[PDB]
DNA sequence: TCGAGAATCCCGGTGCCGAGGCCGC
DNA sequence: GCGGCCTCGGCACCGGGATTCTCGA
């Protein structure tokens, strides 16, 4: 949900930084930072998947009890 | 003696009852404390090139122990723990005759 | 390789609280050695407590449990 | 008038002239003015150990900070022999406008772990106000709940600074049966707890206790059997309610409950013990339960 | 306890190491060092006691205290 | 209850003193609040420490009545703190 | 707000003609200024 | 979640460490990109656990593997019990 | 600004040379240093290099001296027995240079 | 008013002696004369301060008014001084 | 009609102050 | 075998488990 909007803002932030960019190597550094931000967003998505897996365990903590 | 002085002072420094079997091991802790110190004063006084151990020879050592800082100098540390007639010898007072 | 000369001049001189203290190359390369063995010692202590826990990875928490004796020792 | 009025009051009380206090059924006491909802709601379901508190000499509801400091510095000194003391006027625990405003004494320990939460209240206690001079702010009731050790320390501080004395208020089984009857006579709904009467037989070698716990609606219908005059409950009506309990217990177990003594009468209104750890205040009738409790504290003071 | 032994610290400094010239009140500095070392011992041993929630300091807490503080107090 | 630490102790009065530390498959066996079961060896009566009366109580009775070759487990509804008196009552062993 | 300065400067005469090389009472000026009346 | 995204940007700063190790020839230019990353902080944190997240999530994933084993065992032994 | 461009550029240099050291010490015990692991050990090298700089300056001040010589770092090597023995031989190797 | 003038003259007695007898003490090697250092402490405590010198110089002097109880070190940050609050 | 969530009756499992024991004078 | 010392333990007040009973698949 909000993760898609955050990724869109991060891409817009990277694009605005490239609009004010000065060099080609700076563009490569910005691309590397964008890949790092994608990894951070993947960590956030892994946290969301951990919440989903905890919901499954809660169902799995009741199915086993049942 | 003095180790018995420190274990008794440990009682009023730990604020909490301990065991005598703890005290003879803290005695070995003080013995090794000197076994590190008196040769740490040895090596620090040798580092200054002086045969004797001046007060600044130990101020550096206590800087090593992290107890002297830019906030807590040597002399302030004397305020908090040593009695008055003892810090009268260490930190220079003033009479136009500073000790 | 190592932690080179123009970098050991610069890194140490950043924490220098005055401008007039220099560290000579004879002592500079030994400073390279002492912080190189800072990495070596911190790493060996971490991997040693790692075999003590039997890991193939050095995680975040291993380093945090090694500081209380790393900074104390080194 | 300043003392002799109290002497005449003592004469009237000791005379014991036809006591049976036909009491009004505790009326739903809509929470007067402020009565901090958080504070009062925190003060309800707490087991107050009652005490009888003589009037406080030279007390003022302005110098709460000074007494707070003077008592905080005394409690932690009794530890020399971490704690905060918050005197807090309750602003609404009073029966009539002329009653002294009830104020708290809380041993707050870091966070708000209220260890002790004392409570002095004087509600519908105008049998003491009109007999004591202006200098005394009389609060007959004192409410502990904290450990007995801290109560026996704040009580000493209060004796030392205010010349007030704490007799541990012990509700006799007669007054206990009275309150057990006027609380099943109330007009409440959604009864929180069963109407339990913890009896305790007087056997010398053994100490058998009985919990004659009635269904709260079933005791209300049993009370209506013995309730004839509305508005006020009589001593005979209370005794007939208690005797219907007796004739439903001796009927069943052939042991005369009337030969035993009440020790605790739990009710949906308010639990009430004998030995002092008395007043749990389940419902918000506490200005009426406290009215009875203060009227009982006058009996001990006067 | 409100004391600091002049004789004992000097006798220890001479017994352990025979070759020094500790100054007029340098042994007083040694006493301050040991006072603060035992301060650290008392406080971190209180921490050790709360670590196992033991209401009395015992051997198993002092031995853990030593390897931290005694090593820390090394110059 | 796949994670339980059941520990027996055949006492000298010929009464196996079962102790059960409970815990579901999701959790480790909890030794904080165990459920001691004093099963007299060949007796139809099997005392039980009324710890929490959870969903294991119908499994405590079930395992008890299927281990010992019985079929129906019934709580007698005798609940006393003095096991040395419950032993007397359920066996009629007090006046003899 | 002035006696509260006169109970401060006073008590730094009970602590300055004490800690220094005072020769406090063997002097006729300080003897009336030390032993300062409350 | 302020401290959590501070750990986010310390991972950002570790990646910054990496690029500056690889780049080191953009000193004013990665001064600029550290500037845009600091206003990225000012854009996300101003507007608005993880080690516990990853570690506890792996632990709980092993827990759900153990739970699937529990259901395999319990459910199958229930199939055998009600097969009986 | 200048404080940031100073310490972040040396944080970068420390990470770069310490990552070279990470590849040089990861081959001994067949280990891998994760990104946050390198990021940590680099900043402990930084933070305790602050400690070494704090120590070494007053070490020269202790001998009434302005320059830092080998005995000062020997006192820095005074701290621990294992690296006393390690730094003794590495110091005679220093003197070989 | 008579008590005002009496206390004022007592103050100009104590402070006149603080000028006179403190020439028995008397400054010596900015440092800051103990008259001036003391009065800078005293001005700060008069309105409250706990800093009052921010570690005034000539360390023999600052620790002078600390051992006799004249001034007090800040219990947490011991580079700032307070004048013992004789109030 | 039924399945998960919340509240709350029933009794713990805990907190904490008197009683009994115990070691100098 | 007592003097100020200390340690179990009945009583009791506060914290989750299963039954009520309301709502969603």
């Amino acid at each position: 949900k909000e993760l898609n909007i955050v990724l869109p803002e991060f891409e817009k932030t990277h694009l605005e930084h490239q609009q004010r960019i000065e060099s080609k190597v700076c563009k490569a550094a910005i691309a590397t930072f964008y890949v790092n931000v994608k990894e951070q967003f993947i960590k956030m998505l892994k946290e969301s998947q951990m919440l989903t897996n905890l919901k499954r365990k809660n169902a799995k903590m009741i199915s086993d009890i049942e | 003696a003095g180790l018995s002085h420190y274990v008794k002072l440990f009682s009023f420094y730990a604020k909490m009852p301990m065991e005598r079997k703890a005290l003879e091991m803290v005695e070995k802790c003080l013995d090794k404390y000197f076994q590190h110190l008196c040769d740490d004063l040895e090596v620090f006084a040798a580092h200054a090139g002086r045969k004797t151990v001046k007060p600044e020879d130990l101020e550096l050592l206590m800087r090593r122990q992290g107890l002297v800082t830019d906030q807590v100098s040597l002399h302030v540390l004397v305020e908090r723990h040593l009695p008055l007639e003892y810090r009268q010898l260490l930190i220079p007072c003033a009479y136009s005759g500073n000790s | 390789s190592g932690f080179r000369k123009e970098l050991v001049s610069r890194l140490l001189h950043l924490h220098f609280k005055d401008d007039k203290t220099k560290v000579s190359g004879d002592a500079l390369q030994l400073m390279v050695e002492l912080l190189k063995v800072f990495v070596v010692e911190a790493a060996v202590r971490g991997v040693r407590q790692a075999q003590a826990e039997d890991a193939l990875r050095v995680d975040v928490d291993q380093l945090e449990k090694v500081l209380p004796q790393l900074l104390l020792d080194f | 008038t300043p003392l002799q009025k109290r002497l005449e009051s003592v004469r009237k009380q000791s005379s014991f002239i036809l006591t049976p206090p036909r009491r009004k059924i505790p009326q739903c006491s809509q929470l007067q003015e402020d009565v901090d909802p958080q504070k009062v709601a925190f003060l309800l379901h707490k087991q107050w150990t009652l005490y009888s508190l003589t009037p406080l000499y030279k007390f003022s509801y302005s110098n709460l900070k000074e007494y707070s400091r003077l008592l905080n510095a005394f409690i932690v000194a009794e530890k020399q022999k971490n704690i905060k003391v918050i005197f807090s006027t309750l602003l609404g625990m009073k029966g009539t406008q002329r009653d002294p405003e009830a104020f708290l004494v809380q041993i707050v320990s870091r966070e708000g772990k209220v260890l002790w939460t004392g409570w002095f209240c004087c509600v519908f206690g105008d049998s003491l106000l009109e007999t004591v001079s202006e200098d005394f702010t009389c609060l007959p009731l004192f409410l502990a709940n904290g450990a007995e050790s801290n109560t026996a320390i704040i009580g000493t501080w209060f004796q030392k600074t205010f010349d007030c004395y704490f007799s541990p208020l012990a509700i006799n089984a007669f007054n206990l049966s009275w309150m057990a009857a006027m609380w099943t006579a109330c007009k409440m709904d959604h009864y929180v707890a069963t109407t339990e009467f913890l009896w305790s037989v007087p056997c010398s070698p053994q100490s058998l206790d009985i919990s004659f716990a009635i269904h709260p609606e079933d005791a209300k219908a049993l009370w209506d059997s013995v309730h004839k005059t509305p508005g006020e409950v009589t001593q005979e009506e209370v005794d007939l309610f208690m005797d219907c309990l007796y004739s439903h217990f001796h009927r069943h177990f052939k042991i005369h409950l009337s030969a035993t003594r009440l020790v605790r009468v739990s009710t949906s209104v308010a639990s009430a013990h004998t030995d002092g750890k008395i007043k749990i205040l389940c419902h918000k009738y506490l200005i009426g339960v406290l009215a009875y409790l203060t009227e009982l504290a006058i009996f001990q003071i006067e | 306890k409100r004391k600091a032994p002049r004789g004992f610290l000097k006798r220890v400094f001479k017994r352990k190491k025979p070759q020094l010239r500790l100054e007029k009140s340098g042994d007083l500095l040694v006493h301050l060092n040991c006072l603060l070392f035992v301060h650290r011992l008392a406080e971190e041993s209180r921490t050790n006691a709360c670590a196992s929630k033991c209401r009395v300091i015992n051997k198993e807490h002092v031995l853990a205290a030593a390897k931290v503080i005694l090593k820390k107090s090394r110059g | 209850l796949k994670n339980v630490t059941v520990s027996f102790r055949e006492t000298e009065e010929n009464a196996v003193w079962i102790r059960i530390a409970w815990g579901t498959q999701y959790t480790k066996p909890n030794q904080y609040k165990p459920t001691y079961v004093v099963y007299y060896s060949q007796t139809p009566y099997a005392f039980t420490s009324s710890s929490m009366l959870r969903r294991n109580t119908p499994l405590l009775g079930q395992a008890l009545t299927i281990a010992s070759k019985h079929h129906q487990i019934v709580k007698m509804d005798l609940r006393s703190r003095y096991l040395d008196s419950l032993k007397a009552i359920v066996f009629k062993q007090y006046n003899q | 707000m002035e006696i509260k300065i006169t109970t401060v400067i006073q008590h730094v005469f009970q602590n300055l003609i004490l800690g220094s090389k005072v020769n406090w009472a063997e002097d006729p000026a300080l003897k009336e200024i030390v032993l300062q009346l409350e | 979640s302020k401290s959590t995204r501070d750990h986010l940007q310390t991972m950002m700063e570790s990646v910054i460490m990496t690029i500056l190790s690889n780049s080191i020839k953009e000193k004013e230019e990665i001064q600029y990109h550290l500037n845009f990353l600091k206003k990225r902080l000012l854009q996300q944190c101003e507007t608005l656990k993880m080690e516990d997240l990853t570690n506890v999530s792996s632990l709980l994933n092993m827990e759900r593997a153990r739970d699937k084993a529990n259901e395999e065992g319990l459910a199958l032994l229930q199939e055998e019990i009600d097969k009986m | 600004q200048q404080r940031f461009s100073y310490q972040q550029r040396l944080k970068a240099a420390v990470h770069y040379t310490v990552g070279c050291l990470c590849e040089e010490v990861a081959l001994d015990k067949e280990m891998q240093f994760s990104k946050q692991t390198i990021a940590a050990i680099s900043e402990l090298t930084f933070r305790q290099c602050e400690n070494f700089a704090k120590d070494l300056e007053m070490f020269a001040r202790h001998a009434k001296r302005t320059t830092i010589n080998t005995e000062d770092v020997k006192l820095l090597a005074r701290r621990s027995n294992s690296l006393l023995k390690y730094i003794t031989d590495k110091s005679e190797e220093i003197a070989q240079i | 008013k008579t008590k005002m003038l009496n206390i004022k003259e007592y103050k100009e007695k104590l402070l006149s002696t603080l000028g006179e007898f403190l020439e028995d003490h008397f400054p010596l090697p900015s440092s800051v004369n103990l008259i001036t250092l003391h009065e800078m402490l005293e001005i700060l405590i008069n309105r409250l301060p706990y800093v009052k010198i921010s570690d005034s110089f000539w360390p023999p002097y600052v620790e002078l008014l600390l051992r006799n109880g004249i001034a007090l070190r800040h219990p947490e940050d011991p580079t700032r001084i307070r004048l013992e609050a004789f109030h």
